[PDB]
């Protein structure tokens, strides 16, 4: 009793160019068996590598004929086994513990876009292996820069001496020198970061952009073409310069009239309102340097001109959008879309439909990051107090509620604390994959690290 | 169901920090805020979605009721403490210096049945602009739509108890005086110039215009909790201790149209969603609201159609009472309690 099969897969440095053709004992024949036959001599000569399969669109956690067998498919049939990199289990790690709150979470790493963009051109330094820096934003009013050991470097300067006058929503690492922060002040800091031999740190805010009349409640960058773009509580997406060198002149109905220092105070270079409700997200697109993407409260993701102020699409949900995040995947990208519905929409902006819905979330998803290895793969991250992990090759038909629907691959909790009702005490504000991984902050004044 | 969707179904989120049970709730105007007022005397400013605190006061015993004025021109909340109604500003990030300037010239815009005046010292200082003091304890605040009139009830008050307040010339005056019995709650008409007065027994309604009756409604309780006029206009929903809950139509008969009792205990709360969409919920001294569908075809000829799509349980009934106020936000499905447990609850 033997089974032919046929091994298919996305993966872009694993392939067998004529060898998808095998024939397999199916007797006691699990993930294992298969594993170890891809990653023989004969087939990928990888040798270590764990595998997963998936038939038609579903993992395999059975043996393969009692799979056949309960499906009632015939025994001699061919079954075609997409055959996935399995993704290394995040166990629980690290901790840095805050004072309040933690509302965002950023890496400077090698591989991190920061580190990607401080290593070009320089006029930064490219991040070496051992050092790494964890950004931590949090409701104090105090960005926090960490060691990879997680020992606090530095911390941005008080109140009254140039820091933000209130909470700081989002945070990020526009290049290992300067980062980039916004908060319920309504202001866009910029900061200049310098480090000591010892080790402390330095941040001296080198700029204060008011475009917003309300909360900033998100912020991505471009280190290279030296931008942020910002989505706030008003509706609208500002789009500013973190030079001094090139900014408009600020609106001075938005300034403050404390007064220990004065930094430059700027406008933005642009800034729109396209939204009915709060926008709660804006990203620049991965590729595109001139695209962003707004997702906002009134169900819309638009993709955004920056070149013009144009908006040249626009896409409606059935539920107020709570964050976005664009994954490569073709020369546009696949949109995932954050839901105060706890599901996850998969979108393409590109010429309306959902590809799949990434459901089983118990709250609010606030937070989104593309995996920085195999890129089907997403972590997310919600006001239920966890972070979860999707795998987009996984996919099944809808049942009650409609198509296709992904199922989280793993589910990473709050060491903190049964899981509390709503979110209490244990809220995900913020989640950042990198390959150091899965660093996510939240309401338990703490950042979690995950990691195999 | 095939289509009622949305409808509240879990809390999402939790609001923490008022010690003793918590009076009442608003949600901002643009939906961005919530505000609490405490029996532990304080009013608060809540990020609506994270549950984070960004504001509070002491006014000072315990706040009634918490309104915002219903206009995204201003960003003004009013509270009901004891005797005094207290006009303010909240320091939010909604609020720049120009929104505060505005709203700031709206309240000093006007510079006894009430007394108007500057609270003063450590109260001006924290945002608070305005207290306006009248002869009995006021239990309900209600706004108009254009957000220049207001009225306050105070059920004790004998017959000053429902007063009608104008923010232009600072001006206090207890019309159509003239009623049937104790005054728990009043409501301005969506649509119209009209007025609703809800005595324990029946809804009286006025004409601002003739100011006089135009038509009285009995729901058939034994007390009257509350009530809460339909956009529409057309329709209303009464509640009681009786543990009823009753769906006026002011077209078909001056008694209700329909009754409903999904409660064991005492209704506390009664609120239509304001803004498009076909949900109302009830509050009940258990722990749970009750979230029904109900829709007006606004074209007449066919009746409104009542359905309950949900039971909102997680309030914890603490010492005797359970959910004491609900309100919706403007746009989204999404509502929040006021509950004995000192905390505010936000359903999803
Ligand atoms: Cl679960
Ligand atoms: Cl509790």
């Amino acid at each position: 009793a033997q089974v032919k099969v046929i091994f298919t897969t996305t993966e872009p440095d694993l392939e067998l160019p004529e060898s998808k053709r095998q024939l397999l004992v199916p007797a006691d024949i699990r993930r294992y068996g298969l594993s170890r036959i891809l990653n023989s001599e004969s087939m990928l000569d990888t040798g270590s590598i764990p595998f997963d399969f998936l038939i038609n669109g579903s993992f395999l956690r059975s043996s393969l004929e009692d799979y056949l067998t309960s499906n009632g498919l015939s025994l001699e049939t061919t079954l075609t086994l997409q055959y996935v990199r399995s993704l290394i289990p995040p166990v629980y790690e690290a901790s840095f513990e805050h004072d309040d709150w933690v509302s965002a979470v950023d890496v400077l790493s090698a591989t991190s876009p920061a580190g990607r963009w401080s290593s070009a051109a320089n006029s930064s330094a490219a991040v070496q292996p051992g050092q790494e820096r964890v950004l931590s934003a949090s409701y104090d009013g105090l960005l926090r820069i960490w060691n990879a050991s997680g020992s606090v470097i530095a911390t941005s300067p008080s109140g009254s001496h140039g820091g933000h006058t209130a909470s700081i929503k989002a945070a990020k690492f526009l290049t290992s020198d300067r980062l980039a922060s916004a908060g319920m002040d309504r202001t866009v800091r910029v900061w200049k970061y310098t480090e000591s031999d010892h080790f402390t740190g330095e941040l001296k805010p080198t700029l204060e952009l008011y475009g917003h009349t309300g909360s900033v409640d998100w912020l991505d960058v471009d280190g290279h073409s030296k931008h942020i773009l910002t989505a706030s509580a008003d509706g609208a997406i500002g789009f500013w310069s973190a030079s001094k060198a090139s900014a408009p002149e600020p609106d001075a109905s938005l300034l403050p009239g404390t007064s220990s220092v004065s930094t430059a105070q700027r406008g933005p270079l642009g800034l729109w309102s396209i939204h009915t409700a709060p926008a709660t997200a804006a990203i620049f697109d991965p590729r595109d340097r001139t695209v962003a993407y707004s997702a906002s409260q009134d169900h819309t993701v638009r993709t955004l001109d920056l070149t013009t102020g144009q908006v040249v699409s626009t896409l409606t949900l059935t539920h107020p959008l709570l964050s976005l995040s664009a994954l490569t995947r073709t020369t546009s990208p696949l949109l995932a879309a954050g839901t105060s519905a706890r599901h996850i929409t998969m979108v393409d902006p590109r010429a309306t439909t959902s590809v799949m819905t990434l459901r089983g979330h118990a709250n609010k998803v606030v937070s989104l990051s593309p995996s920085p290895e195999n890129e089907y793969s997403l972590v997310s991250g919600s006001h239920d107090g966890t972070c979860r992990v999707w795998d987009l090759r996984s996919v099944r038909p809808a049942t009650k509620e409609e198509g296709g629907v992904s199922e989280p691959v793993y589910v990473i909790e709050r060491e903190s604390w049964k899981r509390p009702v709503a979110g209490d005490g244990c809220k995900v504000f913020s989640v950042v994959w990198d390959k150091l991984g899965i660093f996510s902050g939240g309401e338990d004044k703490k950042v979690q690290v995950n990691r195999g | 169901p095939d289509e009622l969707k949305p409808f509240p179904t879990v809390q999402q989120t939790i609001f923490r920090g008022h010690e003793g049970r918590v009076r009442s709730v608003a949600i901002d105007p643009t939906g961005v805020a919530l505000a609490t007022g405490g029996d532990d005397g304080t009013v608060r400013v809540w990020e609506l979605l994270t549950g984070r605190q960004v504001w509070s006061v002491k006014l000072n015993e315990a706040v009634n009721t918490v309104r915002w004025r219903p206009t995204k021109d201003t960003f003004i909340l009013a509270a009901a403490a004891g005797e005094d109604i207290f006009l303010m500003i909240p320091t939010h990030p909604s609020v720049t210096p120009a929104l505060d300037q505005a709203s700031r010239d709206i309240l000093n815009a006007g510079f006894p049945p009430g007394k108007w005046a500057r609270p003063g010292t450590r109260l001006e200082d924290e945002g608070v602009l305005l207290r306006i003091t009248v002869r009995s304890t006021i239990k309900a605040i209600s706004w108009h739509r254009r957000g220049d009139h207001f009225a306050t009830v105070s059920p004790s008050g004998q017959r000053s108890s429902v007063a009608i307040h104008t923010l232009s010339k600072h001006l206090t005056q207890i019309p159509f005086r003239k009623l049937n019995g104790l005054a728990q709650t009043a409501s301005f008409h969506p649509l119209r110039p009209l007025f609703f007065v809800a005595t324990q027994r029946s809804i009286r309604c006025y004409d601002l215009q003739k100011l006089e009756l135009v038509k009285i409604v009995q729901p058939g309780a034994k007390w009257i909790s509350s009530f809460d006029v339909h956009p529409g206009g057309d329709n209303l929903v009464v509640g009681s201790y009786d543990k009823r809950l009753l769906w006026h139509d002011l077209d078909l008969s001056n008694r209700p149209y329909k009754t409903m009792r999904f409660h064991t205990e005492a209704i506390r709360a009664v609120r239509f969603h304001k803004g498009g969409l076909p949900l109302f919920a009830d509050a009940s001294d258990d722990g749970s609201l009750q979230i029904f569908h109900g829709k007006v075809p606004n074209d007449q000829l066919e009746n409104p159609t009542i359905v309950p799509v949900k039971m909102l349980k997680g309030h914890k009934v603490v010492n005797k009472l359970g959910v004491l106020d609900i309100d919706w936000h403007p746009r989204e499905p999404w509502c929040v309690s006021a509950g004995a447990d000192g905390t505010a609850r936000l359903w999803m």
